[PDB]
RNA sequence: GGCCGGGAACUCAAAGGAGACUGCCAGUGAUAAACUGGAGGAAGGUGGGGAUGACGUCAAGUCAUCAUGGCCCUUACGACCAGGGCUACACACGUGCUACAAUGGCGCAUACAAAGAGAAGCGACCUCGCGAGAGCAAGCGGACCUCAUAAAGUGCGUCGUAGUCCGGAUUGGAGUCUGCAACUCGACUCCAUGAAGUCGGAAUCGCUAGUAAUCGUGGAUCAGAAUGCCACGGUGAAUACGU
């Protein structure tokens, strides 16, 4: 059923459909079909189970979806959430790149709050 | 983080580090230079970081490695 | 500020020049550094020349700039030391073994610059503002110039009024291109503020 | 005016020529990946004050540093004056 | 106001020679877009003939007639007091009113792509339906009842 | 012979060759089909050639360099019609009549700083 | 191939400058094929006036410097022996490029 | 490949010109002026654009560009140097850009410009980096070397509107170069990141032909760090009856 987590791709480019992953990615979607050797314009409901084999040992190798998001988030408590200035703005949710705090970078704080 | 090959540190410590890291640790160092990482061997030693008014500390462990010193040194009294 | 400078704007017809010479780009900039080194300390240092103007023409590695000048009998200094002497300083303070020259300004009542001299020399000369302003007008029309709008800078008299001095004479058709206007403005340091006079010969026309 | 502040580069260049261009350059070839010591990088670190990113690009009238031109670089201000009296040659009102 | 301009002469359409066509694409221009309207617009109408099952280059207009305007609200402040005071369509507004009542609802129409989507419409005004078509449904209403201010 | 036209339309410069008969049509060594084969702008230029006869007559070994898909086609569609003038000058009037004579001289804007398309005010729209 | 610049300013430059050297670079050894253009090459600059909240002015200065091309394929000694004759025309070099 | 010769016919190029000037047919119109219909010629009534802002005009602003009366202090409201900050936030506004996609995306084949810049430079080429760029490097003093290939675009399969392969914030990791050193306050690359936003109300402004609309291209400013600004091209409509 489900190869290692979250976004199950249906009926969707392999491609283009393995960017849902957010274990692979933008470009990881098709890194790792590179070394799947699938084709690419083919719908996932396209896709059977003699392939997907190819993917659990690759995923483990490579970055889980489940899991990726999780190391990336105490990593930073693990090193960079003490007096570290991006650490203050990620306890805060400030951007830590260094861009104007003020407002334009309003995704990072959350919506507006006048 | 900006280096990735030959990391320098400035002598504001680098004059010191040969100097001070030799005699264990001192009060918190006469340091101004934020700027520069801090390498997995100074463990525990006490660099006072230069906020402006004067020389704030920072606490220090080993899972440090290759991070920044002015980044753990707020620079704004916010509020 | 709406009042283009008129000389500039018509420098594309026989309107002269005072540097003129040729450069790759590793050497503009320090000749044009060269060229205000001798720019400026022939200007401040030859304060009773009455120049018209100092043209900087550079053919090969030793430069032939002239100066226009009012009376030619002061201008040598004391025979021929300022021709030797200004050499002397322009061979280093521009670096090229340079070769002074000195072009004479026949009848200086028609050099704008010259004018707005006489008028500036004799504005410090604690004068009214009117009868001096005039007197000077109708000289150059008795000797040519066939139209001329006088103006004097601000700060007239003690009072916060800084005014102008339109005062028009003659024919002066600036926004005509063939005017060939002559333009050179003087100002004075005054022991109050900045008091100035602009002048606009007309020599005719080609 | 800040004449000291427009003569502060000026001996902030003067020792360019000792520490930079006869010994940066030796020191160059291990800055850049020619082997990274790090302990011989300090040799470059004994001037402060010099540095090819310290120039000012101080026009040298009034020593505004914005307004600069790599063929020049005088401010835009006092080349118009410049312009109309013809100190620059094969300029004119950009008439196209 | 007091001058006048004529109308800018036209070459007809370079694959049919008929400048009505040729003008047609002059209008759904937004973001400068014609090799891609070659791709949108003239894919489109490639396609607007064996859809209709005719030749389109003078049945083209067998699906017009209805949308034949008559009025519009011209704003004339006269006196300085606005008036709703209708002018009849002269000929330099009547047909470009026409072509300006066609895609306003055929950017994103959620479908294959509008490079037929357009070519999903036309029909239908000889088959009795899209945009172009309940554009005169409501400009009877504010002509031809206001007398009294018309 | 070789009828010899300079033609220029927008910035854009060719150089166009007839030859009698030979109706194959060479543009920077390309075919018709080839360099301008089914584009955006691949009738707007041979207009000017259904009033005149067909291809079979003329040749066109062009050269041609420099313009945009209508540009690089300018420089031909007024190329022609520069450089059919010497094959006949009694037709004049036809093309005139047509337009196709007239040179489009159309020059798009030499930008004019301040406004952002030179003649396009920008958005302040509080004043 | 010797491809030979004339680095002039104006017409009232480059006129005589073209043509005072294609009479005495060419007498005749040199196979000046007469005056060749080499089309000017300019530059403009962008001045602004007063120095103040009025990014406004941007004023507009072009320089139109043009050079020829002589073009003395042939290092003919008396084409060259009588560039030294004359003293006019201030800035300009016989430039001997390929 | 037009490569060398070679023609410079000739694209292109430039030192000088001419060509549109109410010039003419005809008419409206006092005949006049003006205007109009028509003709000629590439160019019909300032062909097309810029340069050029009268008198005046506002205690306009500028002593923080400079100069500049008066007011200051001169072991100093002078200065050297080292950190930071001009980007900090609790929000509002001004401007621009990016989208919100299938007029788009993917990759494939394809032809698609101009202006510029530069021997302290671009950097050819050659190897790798998914790339950053790095190791090698011609050439040129630039109608001779690079940037720099155009780009949207078209045909190919493509999803058929999916908070989406949209979009790119975003974050941290991995790295490239710039500069001693770049958290604050370098850029760039790769990876994850796929958010809001699916066309924006009250409303409001811009817009006259190559115009809008665009698509990109570079340049200067640049140790370096553009959605800013300069310059160039690619494609390309309607509106303008009306006071």
């Amino acid at each position: 059923a489900r190869i290692a987590g979250i976004n199950i791709p249906d009926h969707k480019h392999a491609v283009i459909a393995l960017t849902s992953i957010y274990g692979v990615g933008k470009t990881r979607s098709k890194a790792i079909l590179a070394a799947a050797g699938i084709a690419e314009d083919v719908k996932i409901s396209e896709l059977s189970e003699g392939q997907i084999d190819t993917l659990r040992d690759e995923v483990a190798k490579f970055v889980v979806e489940g899991d990726l998001r999780r190391e990336i988030s105490m990593s930073i408590k693990r090193l960079m959430d003490l007096g570290c200035y991006r650490g203050l703005r990620h306890r805060r949710g400030l951007p830590v790149r260094g861009q104007r705090t003020k407002t334009n970078a309003r995704t990072r704080k959350g919506p507006r709050k006048p | 983080r900006s280096l990735k090959k030959g990391p320098f540190i400035d002598l504001h410590l680098l004059k010191k580090v040969e100097k001070a890291v030799e005699s264990g640790d001192k009060k918190p160092l006469r340091t101004w230079s934020r700027r520069s990482t801090i390498f997995p061997n100074m463990i525990g030693l006490t660099i006072a970081v230069h906020n402006g008014r004067q020389h704030v500390p920072v606490f220090v462990t080993d899972e440090m490695v290759g991070h920044k010193l002015g980044e753990f040194a707020p620079t704004r009294t916010y509020r | 500020g709406q009042k283009v400078h008129p000389n500039g704007i018509r420098l594309g017809i026989v309107k002269p020049w005072n540097s003129t010479w040729f450069a790759n780009t590793k050497e503009f900039a320090d000749n044009l550094d060269s060229d205000f080194k001798v720019r400026q300390y022939l200007t401040k240092e030859l304060a009773k020349a009455s120049v018209s103007r100092i043209v900087i023409e550079r053919p090969a590695k030793s430069i032939r700039v002239t100066i226009h000048t009012a009376r030619p009998g002061i201008v040598i200094g004391k025979k021929g030391e300022d021709v030797e002497k200004l050499r002397k300083v322009v061979a280093d303070i521009a670096g090229v073994p340079a070769q002074i020259n000195i072009a004479e300004v026949r009848k200086p009542e028609l050099d704008a610059k010259l004018v707005a001299d006489s008028i500036t020399s004799q504005l410090e000369r604690r004068v009214m503002f009117r009868r001096a302003m005039k007197r000077a007008v109708q000289n150059a029309m008795r000797l040519g110039a066939k139209g001329i709008k006088v103006e004097v800078s601000g700060r007239l008299g003690g009072a916060e009024i800084a005014r102008t001095e339109w005062y028009r004479e003659g024919r002066v058709p600036l926004h005509t291109l063939r005017a060939d206007i002559d333009y050179n403005t003087s100002e004075a340091h005054t022991t109050y503020g900045v008091i100035g006079v602009k002048v606009w010969i007309f020599k005719g026309e080609i | 005016a800040k004449q000291s502040m427009k003569a502060r580069e000026v001996k902030r260049v003067a020792l360019a020529d000792k520490y930079f261009a006869k010994r940066a350059e030796l020191k160059a070839i291990i800055s850049d990946v020619n082997a990274r010591w790090n302990a011989v990088l300090k040799l470059q670190t004994l001037p402060r004050d010099s540095s090819p990113s310290r120039q000012r690009n101080r026009c040298r009238q009034t020593g505004r540093p914005h307004g600069f031109l790599r063929k020049f670089g005088l401010s835009r201000i006092k080349v118009r004056e410049a312009a109309m009296r013809g100190e620059i040659p094969g300029l004119k009102k950009a008439s196209w | 106001r007091r001058r006048v301009i004529g109308q800018r002469k036209i070459l007809p359409d370079p694959k049919f020679g008929s400048e009505l066509l040729a003008k047609f694409v002059n209008i759904l221009m937004v973001d400068g877009k014609k090799s891609t309207a070659e791709s949108i617009v003239y894919s489109a109408l490639e396609t607007l003939a064996q859809r209709s099952g005719k030749s389109e280059l003078e049945a083209f207009e067998v699906a017009l007639e209805n949308v034949r305007p008559t009025v519009e609200v011209k704003s004339r402040r006269v006196g300085g007091s606005t008036y709703q005071v209708p002018v009849e369509v002269r000929p330099v507004r009547r047909n470009a009113l026409a072509m300006r009542w066609i895609v306003e609802a055929a950017r994103k129409r959620g479908d294959k792509s509008m490079a037929l989507r357009l070519a999903n419409e036309l029909s239908d005004a000889a088959e009795n339906k899209g945009t172009a078509v309940k554009k005169r449904e409501d400009v009877h209403r504010m002509a031809e009842a206001n007398k009294a201010f018309a | 012979n070789q009828y010899y036209g300079t033609g220029r339309r927008k910035s854009s410069a060719a150089r166009v060759f007839i030859k009698p008969g030979n109706g194959k049509i060479v543009i920077n060594q390309r075919s018709l089909e080839q360099y301008f084969g089914r584009e955006t702008a691949r009738m707007v230029v041979r207009q000017p050639l259904e009033l005149v006869d067909m291809v079979e007559k003329l040749d066109l070994y062009i050269t041609v360099k420099g313009g945009g898909i209508s540009g690089q086609a300018g420089a031909i569609r007024h190329g022609i019609t520069r450089a059919l003038m010497e094959y006949d000058e009694s037709l004049r009037s036809e093309l005139r009549k047509a337009g196709f004579v007239t040179r489009d001289a159309r020059q798009v804007e030499r930008k004019k700083v301040g406004l952002r398309k030179a003649r396009r005010r920008p958005q302040f729209s509080k004043r | 191939r010797i491809r030979i610049r004339l680095k002039a300013f104006d017409h009232r430059l480059i006129d005589q400058a073209t043509a005072e050297i294609v009479e005495t670079a060419k007498r005749t050894g040199a196979q000046v094929r007469g005056p060749i253009p080499l089309p000017t090459r300019k530059e403009r600059f962008t001045v602004l006036i007063s120095p103040h909240v009025n990014k406004d002015a941007r004023d507009q200065y072009e320089i139109r410097t043009h050079l020829r091309l002589v073009d003395i394929v042939e290092p003919t000694e008396k084409t060259v022996d009588a560039l030294m004759r004359l003293d006019l025309a201030a800035g300009v070099d016989v430039q001997i490029s390929l």
